[PDB]
RNA sequence: CGGCCGCCGAGACCCCGGCGCACGGACCGAUUGGUCCGUGAUCGGGUAGGCGGGCGUGCCGGUGGCGUAGAAGCCGGGCC
RNA sequence: ACCGAUAGCGAACUAGUACCGUGAGGGAAAGCUGAAAAGCACCCCGGGAGGGGGGUGAAAAGAGCCUGAAACCGGGCGGCGAUAGGAGGGUGCGGCCCGAAAGGAAUGAGCCUCCCCGAAGGAAACCGCGGCGACGCGGGAGUACGAGGGGAGGGGACCGGGGUUGCACCGUCCGUCUUGAAACACGGGGCAGGGAGUUCGCGGCCGUGGCGAGGUUAAGGGGGUUAAGCCCCGUAGCCGC
RNA sequence: CUAAGCCGCCCGGUGGAUGGCUCGGCUCGGGGCGCCGACGAAGGGCGUGGCAAGCUGCGAUAAGCCCCG
């Protein structure tokens, strides 16, 4: 199945949007109760973890 | 209340009278008698298709309940499936009962019906 | 066949919002676009900043149904609501010296639609 | 087959036997059982006896195509199944003696329960007119009796 | 043969309660959906055929679960 | 995102095997005990096959071995049963029988008694009058009654539902071509499994979504990955202007 | 306490459906590898096991013989 390269971007623009709305991340199950703040964004000093 | 009770007695009434839809030429034939079902007869001669008096009669949009109670367990109440004491958590004891589910083993169904009588939620089949 | 409407919630929101404006303000204007909103996919209205251009005027308010692209030139000040914008039209409406707002703003701008021009 | 179709067996009272793949009729197997039915255990065997000697006749009531009557009362179709006839013997003396060895009266044993069945059927091929072979068989019959001490 | 007087007799006609459909209206649900109100003497048979909704089966991506205190399957029965 | 032993290769197995034809050549059926054989020691009977005791096992699952349906056959139980006619059924109820659970119900069933309102409809006794007569008209009276809608008291365990059968009335099977089917028109012994608008290319339409005087990539290339998923480029070409 | 007979439930026989399982099939982008024979091939016949009939493997050294890992 074909999908146009703008309507894919438009896609994944809404999804990454989407990522940062407190009602569909509980809605879809996952637990949020501690999480600091939606979005969550962390230092650069996490890609550097190993184990 | 007033107006749940008639309704009520009315779809009584209505679903005893009712009779069962059975396909033509059911009781002739084991392959049909040991699978009891409707099937709507489509023949060129089919007396059943004619409607003719003397044969039995076809499902009609008019045999519906009414829609205030359509649907609800003869003792009034709303039927909720639960399989577990979290779903039984979610439940309304002055408008719903619950149906434990059929696949769900004694030991659970324990704490279901333990946690029901403390909520004081009726249950179906309590046991 | 059937008419399944709109699939973009949003599109559908902005339809109820639009009826329920009409209803709280007594006027038609806003159940009108809301129809012509909800029409089909492949007949959705499109409009150019060309006939914007010859229907217009300085200073006034339209609504566009559907889409508004760039093909022409305009020389109007003109606010002009629609769905969508095409980048060239958004772009010719601002150079032009008016604005490309939603239906939305439209609507909590000038709440009775007083002196709003629908084009298809 | 090993069960039986008695419900309410009771080993202190009671006592049973059966047979297997028996290579007798069915039909006949089923017409004796009929009769032997309800009968005390002594009778039955004089029964069978008179039946195995020709003396006495066996009823038909169910299977009873082109068959002659026989004299006296309530003949009616009638035949002599030896064969049948002493296999169900070998059963019932198989039976008394499992009474026996329980420790029942033999004298007080009723037969309460008795029955035939159909069992496996071993194929065969027999050849006819203008090159075709025909089916040619043999039923098999099962048999079960269970009897009880009377008071 | 010319007339008359009573009675009996349909799913037709009248009345009560219920269902759906057509049209218009108000509300809620983040995709085809849901609730309620109003009008119908001028809606309710149906072959070929056209359109809309729904029931059921195997597998996949997700989501929430059940089970050796007994799953699928199978015989009889209760309820919608 | 293939099928799951009538499926999938013809072959899940001693299958291109058995078997058929002189030959060229054609070509099947057939999987499953149990965790462990612990695969039933000993006793009575039988010519034997086997049968009954007694053991093993969570369970005989007993080798004729997972589960074990339908058709068919034997027995037990409930109903009918030798003066009675219709395609084997429909509507209504009455006998006899079953009714622990999942349906109602001692926070009260069948049932009995009493009070109120009441749609369409709707009497009679009694009295007066008209007609030769069947009968009709006016008062009684829009009264008694009436589908259904409500309230109160008594009793204390059945109502709903199911099997069979009895009576009253109705009812000439199913699919099919055909103007016309119960048809002396064709296809219809029973049961279980299988079984018949699929794929590509081109063209016309519609439901929805993206971009929009522009739209879109094909072959292929790069990054990343367990991987063919994922990300980016790729203007040749095609259509529109 | 109905002879035959019909319907319903229970048990039993007959049968092998259903459910579950699967060392077998089928289809695939990518990857590997692609000839053997007069120094006698492919294919076939017959033999070969203590008890051995089929299949498989082997060839009078015959379900095998020798050597380095």
């Amino acid at each position: 199945e074909d999908i146009n390269k703008k309507e894919k971007r438009l896609a994944l623009m809404s999804a990454i949007a989407a990522t940062a709305n407190y009602d569909l991340v509980r809605a879809r199950g996952h637990i949020i109760d501690n999480v600091p703040q939606l979005p969550l964004i962390v230092v650069d000093d996490l890609q550097k973890v190993q184990k | 209340e007033k107006e749940f009770k008639r309704l009520l007695r009315v779809r009584a009434r209505l679903k005893r009278k009712k009779p069962r839809f059975l396909r033509q030429e059911w009781w002739r034939y084991p392959k049909f008698k040991n699978d009891p079902k409707w099937r709507r007869p489509k023949g060129i001669d089919s007396k059943m298709r004619l409607k003719l008096k003397g044969k039995p009669r076809s499902p009609s949009i008019g045999w519906s309940s009414p829609k205030l109670v359509r649907g609800l367990h003869p003792s009034g109440y709303e039927e909720v499936l639960v399989h577990n004491v979290k779903e039984l958590e979610a439940l309304d004891p002055k408008r719903q009962a619950a149906r434990i589910a059929h696949t769900v083993g004694k030991k659970k169904r324990i704490e279901i019906i333990k946690r029901a009588e403390e909520l004081g939620i009726k249950v179906l089949n309590p046991r | 066949m059937k008419r399944t409407g709109p699939t973009d919630p949003n599109l559908r929101r902005l339809i109820r919002y639009l009826r329920k404006k009409s209803n709280e303000y007594g006027v038609k204007i806003w159940k009108d676009v809301a129809w012509r909103l909800e029409r089909p996919r492949r007949q959705r209205a499109e409009v150019n900043v060309s006939k914007i251009n010859r229907y217009a005027n300085d200073g006034e308010m339209i609504v566009v149904p559907g889409s508004v692209l760039g093909a022409g030139k305009l020389e109007k000040k003109v606010i002009v609501a629609a769905w969508k914008f095409s980048e060239t039209a958004r772009r010719k409406i601002i150079e032009a010296g008016g604005e490309a707002i939603t239906i939305e703003e439209l609507i909590e701008r000038n709440p009775t639609g007083s002196g709003v021009r629908i084009m298809e | 087959r090993f069960g039986y179709s008695f419900q309410n067996f009771d080993p202190k009272r009671m006592a049973r036997a059966s047979a297997r793949d028996l290579r007798i009729s069915p039909k006949l197997a089923v017409e004796v059982c009929r009769e032997l039915r309800g009968m005390m255990l002594n009778d039955a065997l004089r029964y069978l006896d008179d039946v195995i000697a020709l003396k006495r006749p066996v009823p038909l009531k169910r299977y009873n195509d082109s068959q002659g009557h026989k004299p006296g009362k309530g003949f009616g179709p009638g035949r002599y199944p030896v064969k049948v006839a002493k296999a169900i013997k070998k059963v019932l003396l198989n039976v008394k003696n499992n009474a026996v060895q329980k420790g029942l009266d033999p004298d007080k044993l009723k037969i309460i329960h008795i029955a035939a069945h159909k069992g496996p059927v071993l194929r065969g091929w027999y050849p006819r007119a203008f090159g075709r072979a025909t089916p040619f068989n043999e039923q098999t019959t099962h048999i079960e009796v269970v009897v009880e001490e009377i008071r």
